RNA sequence: CCUGCGGCACGCGCGCUACACUGACGGAGCCAGCGAGUCUAACCUUGGCCGAGAGGUCUUGGUAAUCUUGUGAAACUCCGUCGUGCUGGGGAUAGAGCAUUGUAAUUAUUGCUCUUCAACGAGGAAUUCCUAGUAAGCGC
């Protein structure tokens, strides 16, 4: 039960979201395998697995760009699936909890630059992950001002 | 990558440093430098056109940049930041200094006027501001909230009129005239704002279609969002194309059919212009069709006069019509087979007064 | 309840905290009238946003001003600046729509510092 | 339709009362009080040896009164400005103490005053109502 | 004929608006005394740097200024006077001293001379910014004055730089302070009297500009 | 002493000279046909009217 | 091999840096910034008042600077000198004596102001080399082989010895002369974080109070 | 606003498409043409007859008139001059509209 | 005068002060920011009381966004007095007394109080720092 118990860890909507997940993070190594049987003095090989560290490092499913074992032995589903939305929004302590996260984007509280975002299953690339704020004039965000004592209601925050 | 229209080819394909995403572009109009934008550095890149070496990296914004254009006027490039302030980068000539301006809410709009005096910008809480450059202050601000139309999607659990998804305009551009702006989002609407009256003047709903997503206001008791991406109005500038989900839509003018008179007495009616042909005053059956602006009486009277007294009346035809019988010209004889009696008109045009519409360079931009 | 409205302003390093809500037509300063502010040549400077609107507008509201901070001078830029915001963030709220534009642009072609905090950060060459 | 000091102007009230102490003429001004200088870094006694003892009573009421208590530790740095150390640099130093300290004693005996509990020195329902009443006569001076 | 009624109440407020600030709305008045209207530059080709078309109350907007150019000329030339008036060690950062001075001013040159101050204090810029001035050449180490022409951001510019210099040098050790002194040369550098200051070392640099040219 | 207005055409780029003094085209007002190439000693710019005591010299380098 | 602090920029992009003083600055120091100004290239000097540190870091990541020079100075004679290194980078205070501004000597010139090249002399020790990689990244990048100014930077006895010197090379010997300031100069502390940081890690600090601090070299 | 130019009953009232001009026509047969914008009046047109009703087009600045001498008259809004006038009619004009 | 450098009566460098009326003096109006603060002890200190003041004293809050402290700072603002006089500008040199720190104040630790009331009337040849909340003024 390794699909229920990554499921719990991060709030999963559907208990097949995680082989959603293992299906992709089984394809990258199904990538990485054929890609490590042509030969290393390839100007194809080596330009093309640089190409790839570069997306799979921007959407941050994986720490560094450098080694190259990662690849193989650090893409994992808690990987790709801790770039979830409520998850970022757990890391940037904007909720208390990992469940009360999926409750504030259900109810549409956070938005990803101009536009709300209501899916609690949004991948959020590393580059992405600054532009997360409370949607503006909510209820959350209006409470979060009240506590510093710092509204400003021509914001209408 | 820049492209050539005679050849089908790329030039040189200007690259960063370090490989960053380019969303928006700026062009030099005197075709020296291309500036571009991205949403991983916020550093607006500045290639030369001729050495494709990046020229300078001008930064200075927190959040990346929306959008970038210069005003071919006095080759001033404005950037766009969602940090809501409006910076005007001057770069041209050992000054090297930029002027910002506070913004309200992000701005992800940016539109130049021709003037090169003027600034329109598209910012999150739905409102259109316009700027002056010159000066940092603003002209006034035109209110576009409340006359956008949202759809619900199917997988929705808000109201329309509660989403905050749609209300804000992802594009603007001013018409070659400087006097509207059309803008469009990812809403369901466009829309006609006039400039100094500060009023929109028709709204456009996009599509009716259920497949799409964003059409209905309410529905019944992922599939596509219905969003225009950009819009610009053409020179001829009979109708903007704004490019949809469904494909690139053409507005339009080539109907006329509408009266829209101009300066009527009583004494003017449709029968009396066909008096004057036979009475032989080509200058007043002129002006007394441009008095009703309708494209068949024009055509009866443009077709009827004789090369001798064309530029007597071209001479006598008034500088406030100048530019108006300049437009029709310029519509009609595309597609009719007369060359050589629409350019004998348009040689006594500009020989009329060559100076004049020189002169007014701004007034005659769509004609031109 | 009561309905009011609390918009701030800035200048210096001084903070305006103005709560605007319907009354009777009372303007105060940290507990005293807006006839007492104290460098008296630049009392002028906060009729500003009473006197470009009309003063009509103020016969219905109350207008509580708290000021810390600032100077002398860098405190009369903060209480113009939440009075015209407060007076401005009150008719988007509890009055009508088209008082709120009218005001707005009635503010900015006076003098646009009265809403938006002019921000001088510094630049380098 | 009623009146607090706080409708009348901070100096024109000061001055009305100080005028009324005078003209009242119980206020028992000490034994000195054309010799004192009145604080820490002064140069000078007081221009008007007249009527200044009634001018800083005049203070000390409307101050009292717009607050809860004040001691008299508290009345001397109010009182206290800079003082000029000459060839060095200006710094704050508190005024006289035995002057606001009898400033409170002796606007006890009018009952202007009273001791409060907490400490310091608090007005009077007595004071309160004078202090109230010449706010309005100073606020009717328009004929 | 015809009528607008646009006020329908008496308007009354709570906070006593005083009666001479109520009537203060229909036409913006500088220190709500002196209207901005019904004053005209009277010399062409200084409209555009002399800039008395938008109205002030107090003569202390505090806007940018220096950055761009020519954005120096949009400032409300009544300001324009103050912000020369703190030039000294003993002045500099003091503007509220200035402004009482010049509200103190434009008192004077009503009192003597009833028009305007303000229309004199435009009618003074105008006289005393030179026509021509003399530029040094280089010449191969001996120098000789050439004359030439000034743009007419510079003949405001050395204008105002001319008078308030003339009144803090002539109220230098007098009874007259810096406000009456410069009321004096207002005046007489409205007329052009040549007993002010500027209106003389004006007439030096059109009378050099004149001998060598 | 008549006085000349004229108008600022072109300021003129690349010409060689003296620091301080700048060159300009400018034309007259009361008659928009002719030009006359003089010196400026301030800061100027295009669409501004200037001053001129005598219409006929017409300036040329200052070395 | 280089620091890891500069080892994304190494050699790539030139360096741009920032000469400021300290606060409302002698006549005689403000002089001595810009022979710190002219001693590197791409120096600017910005006149600090009234500036904070935060706002002057802080405004200066933001237009993106290599690192930062800060005077400070006792009665005209300046005494320290800091540089930092912004892109969360490193801090080096410098306490230097023995100083000879330029304007005190003779109107003999202006100087070269091309790209120098350098000389490092004993620095054996591994924080020797942390003052190596954190003073030689502020000169542009490849000096050409026959530059005419070199900038010395000598180490006898603990106290960083650094001169300015033009050469030219005759039919045997070279032939030098002095331009510019003469300094001892003498790191004492050295964080991890920018000079505004103030809590940031320690790397090195200058212990004077030890029994054994008179006896070990670079301690 | 409280508008003052007729003196007998209005009978009927029009703003532009622009929001800045304003019509009005009155039995006394005053047809007054007022700025929105400012308060001013922009100027004042007397026809004969008293005016029953009015129906302005906003898209062309034309309003028709019905008077009272049974004669549908048409006035331009912007050049503030009778364009078009109809007769034919025999008895008093109900309602009329523009296309 | 303060200070550094030389020299051994003086030469040089950094500086502080004022020459006054855009001032001084007297009232009065009254607004900052960064900061520090007491244990095995004597810290930041409100308040009361006494002293012209400097200070004294009885108490208190605070190991501190908690008490000092809203550090009610200074220029600054207003009203008044002075009236161009080395004047009421300036406060050196000095006499006499009272306080404070300290085992110890003479060659004055410093502070306060009265008297003494100098040069200095904008500074030669030289030459320093500086482009926006900066320069300069101003206090903490």
């Amino acid at each position: 039960h390794r699909d229920t118990q990554v499921m719990r860890t991060y709030h999963i909507q559907n208990r097949e979201d995680y082989h959603k997940y293992n299906r992709i993070c089984g394809d990258i190594r199904r990538l990485a395998n054929k890609l490590s049987l042509l030969p290393p003095t390839d100007p194809f090989r080596r330009k093309h697995e640089q190409l790839l560290l570069d997306k799979l490092y921007a959407m941050g499913v994986l720490t560094t760009k450098s080694k190259i074992s990662d690849l193989e032995n650090k893409v994992t589903v808690s990987a790709i699936c801790r770039r979830r939305l409520p998850v970022i929004m757990h890391r940037l302590k904007m909720a208390e909890t990992i469940q009360d996260a999926v409750k504030f984007i259900e109810q549409g509280h956070v938005r990803v630059g101009p536009n709300l975002i209501n899916d609690p299953a949004y991948l959020v690339t590393r580059n992405m992950e600054d532009y997360v704020t409370w949607v503006d004039n909510s209820k959350i965000k209006k409470t979060l001002l009240r506590y510093r004592n710092q509204i400003d209601d021509f914001d209408f925050s | 990558r820049a492209w050539d229209l005679i050849r089908y080819r790329n030039f040189r394909t200007f690259t960063g440093t370090e490989r960053i995403q380019f969303n928006c572009l700026a062009v030099d109009p005197s075709g020296e430098v291309v500036c571009a934008g991205s949403l991983d550095n916020f550093d607006i890149h500045v290639w030369s056109v001729q050495t494709g070496q990046l020229l300078d990296a001008l930064s200075g914004h927190e959040g990346p940049v929306s959008c970038l254009s210069f005003s071919q006027e006095n080759s001033v490039l404005a950037s766009a930041s969602w940090d809501k302030t409006i910076r005007i980068w001057s770069i041209f000539g050992r000054s090297q200094q930029v002027e910002p301006i506070e913004v309200y809410s992000d701005v992800l709009a940016l539109s130049m006027r021709p003037d090169g005096k003027e600034v329109a910008v598209s910012t999150l809480k739905g409102q259109i501001s316009i700027f002056n450059i010159e000066d940092a202050k603003q002209v006034g601000n035109i209110d576009c909230r409340k006359d956008i139309i949202s759809g619900r999607f199917n997988q929705d659990r808000f109201t329309a009129k509660n989403s905050e998804r749609s209300k804000f305009f992802t594009t603007i551009h001013y018409s070659f005239d400087g006097m509207a702006i059309v803008a469009g989002g990812n809403n369901n609407s466009i829309c006609l704002y006039d400039v100094p009256n500060e009023v929109l003047l028709k709204r456009f709903i996009v599509s009716r279609n259920m497949a799409l997503n964003g059409t209905l206001e309410f529905l019944n008791s992922m599939r596509p969002e219905v969003r225009v991406t950009s819009v610009q109005f053409s020179p001829t500038a009979n109708a903007f194309a704004a490019a949809s989900t469904e494909g690139l839509l053409i507005y339009s003018t080539n109907d006329t059919i509408l009266f829209d008179p101009f300066d009527l007495d009583v004494d003017v009616t449709p029968h009396s212009t066909v008096e004057a042909l036979r009475e032989k005053q080509f200058l007043n059956a002129l002006v007394m069709a441009f008095r009703l602006n309708e494209e068949y009486l024009i055509n009866k009277v443009y077709e009827a006069i004789p090369i001798k007294e064309i530029p007597l009346v071209a001479s006598n035809i008034p500088a406030i019509y100048l530019p108006r019988i300049l437009k029709f010209i310029g519509d009609f004889a595309i597609e009719s087979q007369h060359i050589e009696f629409n350019l004998i008109w348009i040689k006594a045009l500009l020989s009329a007064s060559g100076g004049y519409i020189n002169e007014h360079k701004y007034l005659f931009s769509t004609a031109m | 309840a009561v309905p009011s409205v609390q918009t701030f302003g800035k200048k210096k390093s001084a903070t305006a905290v103005a709560h605007v809500k319907a009354g009777k037509g009372l303007i105060k300063v940290n507990g005293s009238p807006i006839t007492l502010v104290e460098p008296e040549i630049l009392r002028f400077k906060v009729y500003e946003p009473l006197l470009l609107v009309g003063l009509d507008k103020f016969s219905n509201i109350d207008i509580r001003v708290r000021v810390t901070g600032g100077g002398h001078v860098s405190q009369v830029y903060a209480i113009r600046q939440a009075i015209a915001k407060g007076l401005v963030a009150y008719h988007q709220k509890y009055v009508d729509e088209q008082s709120k534009n009218e005001l707005k642009k009635a503010f900015t072609s006076y003098d646009r510092t009265l809403l938006i905090a002019d921000s001088r950060r510094p630049e380098p060459k | 339709p009623g009146v607090s000091v706080r409708d009348v102007a901070a100096q024109d009230f000061i001055n009305a009362y100080a005028s009324f102490l005078q003209r009242q003429g119980k206020l028992e001004v000490p034994g000195y009080v054309d010799i004192v200088k009145t604080s820490s870094g002064n140069e000078m006694p007081p221009q008007d040896a007249e009527g200044w003892f009634y001018k800083r009573a005049a203070s000390v009421a409307r101050h009292i009164y717009m607050r809860k208590q004040v001691g008299v530790g508290k009345l001397n740095k109010l009182y206290g400005g800079a003082k000029s150390r000459g060839v060095r640099p200006y710094k704050h130093i508190d005024a006289s103490g035995s002057i606001n300290r009898k400033v409170l004693q002796a606007l006890e005996k009018i009952g202007i005053v009273e001791i409060s509990p907490k400490g310091g020195r608090r007005i009077s329902e007595n004071g309160q109502r004078d202090l109230d009443r010449i706010a309005a006569q100073t606020l009717e001076e328009d004929e | 004929d015809f009528e607008v009624v646009e006020e329908f109440t008496p308007v009354v407020l709570a906070t006593p608006i005083p009666e001479e600030v109520q009537q203060a709305q229909t036409e913006i008045k500088l220190f709500n005394k002196w209207s901005f209207e019904e004053v005209e530059v009277k010399d062409a080709s200084l409209v555009d740097y002399v800039q008395v078309r938008q109205p002030i109350f107090v003569a202390h907007t505090a806007g940018r200024y220096a950055n761009k150019r020519f954005r120096k000329a949009q400032c409300p030339i009544i300001e324009r006077l103050t912000n020369s008036l703190m030039m000294n060690g003993r002045n500099n950062g003091k503007k509220l001293k200035a402004v009482r001075i010049i509200k103190h001013t434009l008192d004077i040159i009503n009192v003597l001379t009833d028009q305007n101050p303000i229309q004199v204090v435009v009618d003074a810029i105008t006289n005393t910014g030179p026509r021509e001035d003399t530029t040094r050449v280089g010449g191969g180490g001996a120098a000789r004055r050439q004359a030439v022409d000034v743009s007419p951001l510079r003949r405001v510019n050395q204008a105002i730089a001319l008078l308030t210099i003339g009144a803090r040098e002539a109220a230098f050790r007098n009874i007259k302070t810096i406000a009456e002194t410069l009321a004096e040369e207002l005046i007489n550098a409205a007329k052009g009297s040549s007993t002010s200051y500027a209106i003389k070392k004006k007439d030096e640099l059109e009378r050099v500009a004149k001998s060598n040219r | 002493t008549p006085v000349t207005l004229a108008k600022v055409i072109k300021v003129l780029g690349r010409t060689g000279s003296r620091g301080g003094v700048t060159q300009v085209r400018v034309e007259f007002l009361e008659d928009t046909s002719r030009t006359i190439v003089r010196n400026v000693k301030g800061p100027v710019r295009e669409n501004d009217i200037l001053v001129l005591m005598e219409s006929e010299r017409e300036a040329r380098r200052l070395r | 091999q280089v620091d890891d602090e500069y080892a994304a920029t190494s050699g790539i992009m030139d360096p741009r840096i920032i000469v400021t003083t300290s606060r409302d600055p002698s006549t005689r120091l403000s002089q001595f910034a810009k022979e710190i100004k002219l001693l590197f290239p791409n120096a600017v000097r910005l006149n600090r008042g009234n500036y904070v540190m935060p706002n002057l870091v802080d405004a200066c990541k933001k237009s993106g600077t290599t690192d930062l020079v800060v005077l400070h100075e006792h009665r005209g004679v300046p005494t320290s000198l800091t540089i930092s290194h912004f892109p969360h980078g490193p801090t080096a205070q410098f306490s230097l004596h023995n100083v000879v501004m330029r304007h005190d000597i003779i109107n003999a010139g202006n100087q070269s102001e091309v790209n120098p090249h350098l000389i490092f002399d004993n620095f054996t020790t591994a924080l020797g080399k942390r003052v190596v990689c954190i003073l030689k990244h502020l000169f542009n990048a490849g000096p050409k082989k026959d530059s005419e100014r070199v900038i010395t930077f000598a180490n006898r006895g603990d106290f960083i010895s650094v001169r300015q010197h033009v050469y030219v090379r005759t039919r045997e010997g070279v032939e030098i002369a002095e331009v510019g300031p003469r300094f001892e100069m003498r790191l004492f502390e050295l964080r991890l974080g920018t000079l505004e940081n103030k809590d940031a890690d320690v790397e090195w600090q200058l212990r004077r109070f030890i029994r054994t601090a008179n006896k070990k070299d670079y301690l | 606003k409280k508008y003052k130019l007729h003196k007998r009953a209005v009978t009927g009232i029009s703003l532009d498409g622009m929001n800045r001009k304003m019509v009005s026509c009155g039995l006394d047969g005053i047809v007054g043409f007022y700025d929105f914008n400012k308060s001013t009046l922009l100027g004042k047109l007397k026809l004969d007859a008293p005016i029953t009703a009015m129906v302005y087009h906003r898209s062309s600045d034309l309003f028709a008139l019905a008077l009272d001498d049974l004669s549908i008259v048409v006035i331009d809004a912007v050049t503030q001059r009778v364009v078009r006038q109809l007769w034919g009619h025999s008895n008093r004009i109900t309602a009329f509209d523009f296309s």
